[PDB]
RNA sequence: UCUGGUGACUAUAGCAAGGAGGUCACACCUGUUCCCAUGCCGAACACAGAAGUUAAGGUCUUUAGCGACGAUGGUAGCCAACUUACGUUCCGCUAGAGUAGAACGUUGCCAGGC
RNA sequence: CUGGGGCGGUCGCCUCCUAAAAGGUAACGGAGGCGCUCAAAGGUUCCCUAGAAUGGUUGGAAAUCAUUCAUAGAGUGUAA
RNA sequence: UUAUUGGAGGUAGAGCACUGUUUGGACGAGGCCGAAUUCAGACAAACUCCGAAUGCCAAUUAAUU
């Protein structure tokens, strides 16, 4: 259910993926956050199915961070028809998240419960990810 | 001193750059010679198509 | 407070630092008062385990080459995948 | 039954630089084509109607810097 | 609390905009006049190599006279209008600075017109 | 906006055409041309 | 020699502070008779004064708090190869932007009185 | 013309993106315009230079302002 | 075709100084709480304070052809 109030342009040029994450690669806000290991889309659906699934089990004890919003919309033929007519409609809101970005981010908690928050949020996304923590040296 | 550069690869295949860039050196065939002098000139256009030629010192 | 360094010869290509850092070995620099722009060398599990005594900030006794000064962390580029450091800078603290 | 509405364009004006930096130039050799002032003209150099920089002395173009970003093409009549 | 503007500095301003399509040339060289609040002073410069062949002011030692603050210009004016006559007299672009050209300026301006100087 | 022609008083040639709104200016327009042949600033006047 | 007048160099030449002036010259100030002015006010512009004043502009000092200028060392990308194919890998080439250290309170030309 | 034809929609000119740091470059690819206006919106000489928040029209929290910032944030007959 | 030198230009990257998008702090604006300036951190084919490698235009002497 994220998705910008107003964009510019409806129709992008699908971003591309390849390269490492450009910034947000530290936990700045929470003390444990899941970090991706591999390259892919993030829709709005998935980000949403996994942060409910997380507060769902973390029973309001703590802050979740979402450091991901679809900024990027596209679009969809629906009813398979010829190809060549124009661009489609609308479809869904995606991010792309390259290796090193972080996810989500935990505060307030047992360190083994946002292990296990984490781990059941990780199972609705589809890229590889890791438990990590503040790092300091 | 002295060089002797030979065409030990085909140009078959070759980008159309490096192909003019053989002709230039002297090498006409497979398996041909061309002895020059060393001078920076020389090593430029040896250095362009070192993965087509072997030079030896004489 | 001890590191022992090793002066790194001029002109490195990317094989040559891919293979010193395969092993225990980080490049770094050295620049500050009295003294010149030095490029040299040193141990990862060496530097970690001399740098929690002092922490992220303290003065440190660096065995540059045959010669030892008080220099402290400046910056450090650090990989987030597989948390390995690959460069180091040590400013004169004198 | 879906439309489209996004297949007009106007034609492509050559535009950019038309002689090299230190070539040799006959007097009303066009230099430059560009929408405004992208350069400004130097000594011995005209602006026409359409911003176009021409050459009035025969000579070779040096292309210079003017101010701290502007930059400027002039001629010298020494061959 | 509304604060003044310097003069010099507005004047300043207007001269260099005036200055983007007007200098001297050894043949053609500038007049340039520069009028104080006390004297005025004026010098032929050559733009095209940067150094000056002439100079006049009303602070000079053979100018210096009780006028009527006004007549000391046109003595100025005929004053580097003999000086320059010796050498260059001939087509010469006047450049009046950044001030107006109706005043004292004026006069001077014109004392070199009638001088023979031909601007 | 319609077209205008210049005529001459001793011209007596169109060799000077313009526009001009007559809604804008209803009056007749009346300008100081050149016609080369008289070769001298003549005051044209419109038809 | 000095302050001025007019130029050349990319703000290393800027802004900010904290100072000292100076009256050679500048400025400031006094007017509205005089040419000449406000879409009106002599604010500005202009002309006549120029008694007083450094208070302000101001010239010379001090400071890097801004701003601009930024060594090196690393690597992001990339050229050419090789490999398996390329969300690559490895070997050569050129090596950025961010950032550290640092440098910076400008140098020059010409005319005059001084 | 046409990812068979039909139906629909288009057919000339101008600006940008796609276009891979010269120029050029396709698709029923993605966005906007034009089929004029102006006797001063021309020529020449001369002179000028937004938004924030406090003597409150119970207040549109921007009357035509005092002077700070303007540092150009504007403005340009018209789309970029 | 190299070598040597000069120049034109805003792509890959990177960046938030403008335009738009965004997250947590932070915003007051009414006899009771809602239009915010900063702090930190993100994104861009039709954002740019910046900016390569290649290619391109040319000039000179050299060297091969």
């Amino acid at each position: 259910m994220l998705l910008p109030k107003r964009v510019k342009y409806r129709r992008q040029h699908r971003p591309k993926t390849t390269g490492r994450s450009k910034g947000g690669n530290y936990v700045t806000f929470g003390e444990f956050g899941l970090q991706a290991t591999t390259t892919s889309w993030i829709t709005s659906r998935q980000i949403e199915s996994a942060r409910i699934a997380m507060t769902r089990y973390m029973k309001r004890g703590g802050k979740v961070w979402i450091k991901i919003f679809p900024h990027t919309p596209y679009t969809k033929k629906p009813l398979e028809v010829r190809m060549g007519a124009g661009k489609g409609a609308v479809e869904g809101w995606i991010a792309v998240v390259k290796p090193g970005r972080i996810l989500f981010e935990v505060a307030g908690v047992s360190e083994e419960v946002a292990r296990e928050a984490l781990r059941l949020a990780s199972h609705k996304l589809p890229v590889k990810t890791k438990f990590v923590k503040r790092e300091e040296l | 001193a002295k060089l002797q550069i030979t065409l030990t690869r085909s140009v078959i295949g070759r980008p159309e750059t490096q192909r003019k860039t053989v002709e230039a050196l002297g090498l006409k065939k497979t398996n041909s010679s061309v002895v020059v002098e060393d001078n920076p000139a020389i090593r430029g256009q040896i250095n362009k198509v070192k993965h087509l030629v072997t030079v030896e010192e004489k | 407070a001890s590191l022992k360094s090793i002066i790194r010869q001029g002109k490195q290509t990317r094989s040559d630092l891919k293979q010193l850092r395969k092993s225990g070995k980080v490049p770094a620099v050295v620049y500050g008062y009295g003294t010149k722009n030095v490029s040299v060398k040193v141990d990862e599990v060496e530097f970690i385990k001399v740098i929690r005594e002092v922490g992220r900030n303290g003065v440190i006794e660096l065995g540059v080459g045959s010669k030892t000064i008080k220099v402290m962390v400046a910056d450090y580029q650090f990989d987030p995948l597989k948390n390995q450091i690959t460069h180091i800078d040590f400013l004169a603290i004198n | 039954v879906s439309s489209t509405k996004n297949g007009r364009d106007s034609e492509s004006k050559r535009l950019g630089a038309k002689r090299a930096d230190g070539q040799f130039v006959t007097g009303g050799s066009i230099l430059y084509r560009q929408r405004g002032t992208k350069i400004y003209p130097g000594e011995n150099v005209g602006r026409g109607g359409d911003d176009t920089l021409f050459a009035k002395i025969d000579g070779v173009v040096k292309f210079e810097r003017k101010g701290r970003d502007k930059k400027q093409v002039s001629v010298y009549a020494v061959a | 609390m509304i604060s003044k503007i310097d003069k010099n500095k507005v004047r300043l301003k207007r001269h260099a905009r005036v200055r983007t399509n007007l200098s001297g040339t050894a043949e053609k060289p500038r007049l340039n006049v520069y009028r104080s609040n006390k004297h005025i002073y004026a010098q032929i410069i050559d733009d095209n190599k940067g150094v000056t062949l002439a100079q006049a002011s009303s602070k000079d030692s053979d100018i210096a006279t009780t006028a009527t603050k006004v007549e000391l210009a046109t003595k100025v004016g005929e004053a580097i209008a003999k000086k320059a006559a010796d050498k260059g007299i001939k087509e010469i672009v006047f450049d009046r600075g950044g001030y107006l050209y109706h005043g004292r300026v004026k006069a001077l301006a014109e004392a070199a017109r009638e001088s023979g100087l031909e601007f | 906006r319609v077209n205008v022609t210049l005529a001459c008083t001793e011209c007596g040639d169109r060799n000077y055409i313009t526009t001009k709104n007559k809604r804008n200016n209803p009056e007749r327009i009346e300008m100081k041309k050149y016609c080369p042949r008289l070769n001298k600033y003549t005051l044209h006047r419109e038809t």
